RNA sequence: UUGGCACCUCGAUGUCGGCUCAUCGCAUCCUGGGGCUGUAGUCGGUCCCAAGGGUUGGGCUGUUCGCCCAUUAAAGCGGUACGCGAGCUGGGUUCAGAACGUCGUGAGACAGUUCGGUCCCUAUCCGUCGCGGGCGCAGGAAAUUUGAGAGGAGCUGUCCUU
RNA sequence: GGGAUAAGUGCUGAAAGCAUCUAAGCAUGAAGCCCCCCUCAAGAUGAGAUUUCCCAUUCCGCAAGGAAGUAAGAUCCCUGA
């Protein structure tokens, strides 16, 4: 449970290839925008298909 | 001897 | 100062018939052809060798009692994975990889060795599908 | 019997060399010897 | 040989001609439409394609719609090959039904087994369990990886992992009853897989 | 196996016996095929070819070993740091306490015996067991597939006819 | 259940006019072997094969090539096993 050798810079950067995170499913809000993530109520106008329900 | 009793 | 060819190599196609020769004596000549030892423009890092086609691989023969005594091993990465067959069974079913194992044994080991293995083409006799390349018949030196 | 000292036991024994192996055959089956 | 492929519904029990009680697996496996005939001069081997459980046009692609246009049928959910059937004996678009199997025959049943998730070595490999008492801190663990001298673990060391989801063939099952009206096959014994999964029933290798 | 030497390790290579997991070699315990028998048949003896598979549940003792009970087709020998403690237990060896016998004036000692006695580690890399993301496979795709190769399985008893 | 086999059992036969399981030619023969039973398998860079869709735009780069939109198709997001 003890590291025998230190990790080099290149192996660390290769391990950090998949550490990035993705862009969310964000789309144009039909009321005002911009923008609104899919299948959630818009935080700006408080509308959802298409009534102001807050 | 060689007793493994390390503390 | 001396010449060293690179991307100017002209590669020819040769047909070698294995009806009466050994496994064996022809395989070293084919490996030397594939390395490019017959050309004066040989450069050891650029693969100046040319293509060769071997036909009648089932007609190969080998002297002595090697038909029952010579054993080919194909050990896996598993314990107890030693699998063995004789030279008669390897010739009777499919002698193509018999000939390619001979050439791979006599070729150098490395990236160029795997590249020069790609120019080899071994077929069961006596026709090859490379008539579009117009290969010439090569006779063995002995 | 398999022994590395294959020898003719009696006068009827005959020494032969089947398959590169020294053997003795005889009319008596007790005298049958092989090596290797 | 002959065979047919379908969906199993569940298990029931049927007594037949005596007092004896038989565990019975119910399979919906009809109709199956011949989609493609593989030939040795073109494909290199002899086989037939069977399609089962046709679906809506919304769930089918344009290549899937064009592939079944030759057989004059709707696109189907399950396509598998049978090899080697008695060539030819079937034309492209002919319906294969459950009447090919009599209710005394011996068949081979194959399918994808039920998934168990990532499981330990005791359940996945049947390995024996360590003591729970007399000071022991050892149970539910796979074991020693091997000797010291190779300086490595040999390939094939049984370790925890995902169990199930693989193809399992159960050999020499017997048909109890065939239902031509409701497209049902009644098979003696247990059949691998979960409910409403794809089950392929082929004739056994006799004898 | 018991030894011999002291080449490697004393700025540490954890040492017995069990548990778990195994793998390999036959100088083969059974099963398979045979030769010779002072083999009438069953059961046997010896020597060949054969590692494919399988080779047990207890009582005693820390014990391996060994003896005994009951089976079995048989309860085979060994190697892998006398396989395996960053996988597990400390019963015995092998700490600090206290006794018995013996030796020693004595402090103390005893492969002589007995009672009791802290077993740490969050896995970096190679290895193994599973599951993904890329790119390639000279256009982009949805399906169905051949098989170069690889893994799994491989054991046998009893009864009736002849 | 097939094929080549080990130990064995042999047939026809000469070196050596005989004899002979062998030096040429044919067999038979084991839970060994290679298949038939099951499973993974074209990253098998040697990247295989069959069926069926989509089509051959625009703008630069005179050649190689590079950007934008899209068809077939797939994904982000959501309901779940």
């Amino acid at each position: 449970a003890v590291p025998f050798r230190r990790t080099s810079k290149m192996k660390k950067r290769l391990r950090r290839t998949h550490f990035k995170l993705n862009v969310p499913g964000m789309t144009e809000c039909p009321s005002c925008g911009e923008m609104k993530l899919s299948h959630r109520v818009c935080k700006a106008c408080g509308s959802y298909n298409g009534k102001d329900i807050n | 001897a060689a007793a493994a009793a390390a503390a | 100062t001396p010449m060293a060819n690179a991307s100017t190599i002209e590669r020819k196609w040769l047909v070698v018939d294995a009806a009466g020769k050994t496994l064996g004596r022809l395989s070293s000549e084919v490996a030397a052809i594939l390395r490019g030892k017959h050309k004066p423009t040989y450069t050891p890092h650029v693969d100046t060798g040319d293509h060769v086609i071997i036909i009648n691989a089932e007609k190969i023969e080998l002297t002595g009692k090697k038909l029952t005594d010579k054993i080919y091993y194909r050990h896996t990465q598993h314990p107890g994975g030693l699998k063995s067959r004789t030279a008669l069974e390897m010739r009777t079913n499919y002698p193509e990889k018999m000939l390619e194992l001979a050439i791979k044994g006599m070729l150098p080991k490395g990236s160029l060795g795997r590249q020069m293995f790609k120019k080899l083409n071994v077929y069961r006799g006596s026709e090859h599908p490379h008539e579009a390349q117009k290969p010439e018949v090569y006779e063995l030196r002995g | 019997k398999v022994r590395p000292s294959v020898k003719p036991i009696c006068e009827k024994c005959k020494v032969i060399r089947r398959k590169g192996k020294v053997m003795v055959i005889c009319e008596n089956p007790k005298h049958k010897q092989k090596q290797g | 040989t002959k065979g047919i492929l379908g969906r199993k519904i569940g298990m029931t029990q049927v007594f037949a001609e005596n007092g004896d009680l038989i565990p019975v697996t119910v399979i919906e496996a009809a109709p199956n439409v011949v989609l493609q005939k593989k030939t040795a001069e073109n494909d290199g081997y002899e086989a037939i394609q069977l399609g089962f459980d046709d679906k809506r046009e919304k769930l089918s692609n344009k290549p899937e719609k064009g592939h079944v246009a030759k057989a004059e049928t709707a696109p189907k959910r399950f396509v598998k090959e049978l090899r080697g059937v008695e060539m030819d004996a079937y034309e492209v678009g002919q319906e294969v039904k459950v009447e090919i199997f009599s209710a005394g025959e011996i068949v081979d049943v194959t399918g994808v087994s039920k998934g168990k998730g990532f499981q330990g070595a005791i359940k996945r490999h049947g390995q024996s369990r360590g003591p729970m008492s007399h000071g022991s801190r050892y149970h539910r663990r796979p074991g020693s990886m091997g000797p010291v001298d190779p300086n490595r673990v040999f390939k094939g060391k049984l370790l925890p992992g995902r169990m199930g989801g693989e193809q399992i063939t159960v050999q020499n099952l017997e048909i109890v009853k065939v239902d031509a009206e409701r497209n049902l096959l009644l098979i003696k014994g247990n059949v691998p897989g979960a409910k409403k999964s794809l089950i392929t029933v082929k004739s056994a290798v006799k004898s």
